[PDB]
């Protein structure tokens, strides 16, 4: 975006719609980082579902 | 919100609110002295 000269939020390219919600939830406005680094990777996240 | 809202609906265009993942204490609703009619059926205020 011209508007910080880097990156913004944008536009959800990720659904067309969005029906019948059942379930919602926000909690953290969590920061993961975003920039155009190219240094070794520094950070391990791990997840189970 | 809801008991306080700015607007409510036309009747025949009546809105909907889905309440979900929360604690619903119904005292601050069923011992109100606002309300000219407050009824349930199939529960009695003294269980919910």
């Amino acid at each position: 975006h011209k508007n910080n000269k880097s990156w913004m939020e944008s536009e959800f390219r990720v659904y067309s719609s969005a029906n019948n919600c059942t379930f919602e939830y926000v909690s953290q406005p969590f920061l993961m980082d975003l920039e155009g680094k190219q240094g070794n990777f520094k950070n391990l996240r791990e997840f189970v579902f | 919100e809801v008991f306080n809202a700015t607007r409510f609906a036309s009747v025949y265009a009546w809105n909907r609110k889905r309440i979900s993942n929360c604690v619903a204490d119904y005292s601050v609703l069923y011992n109100s002295a606002s309300f000219s009619t407050f009824k349930c059926y199939g529960v009695s205020p003294t269980k919910l």
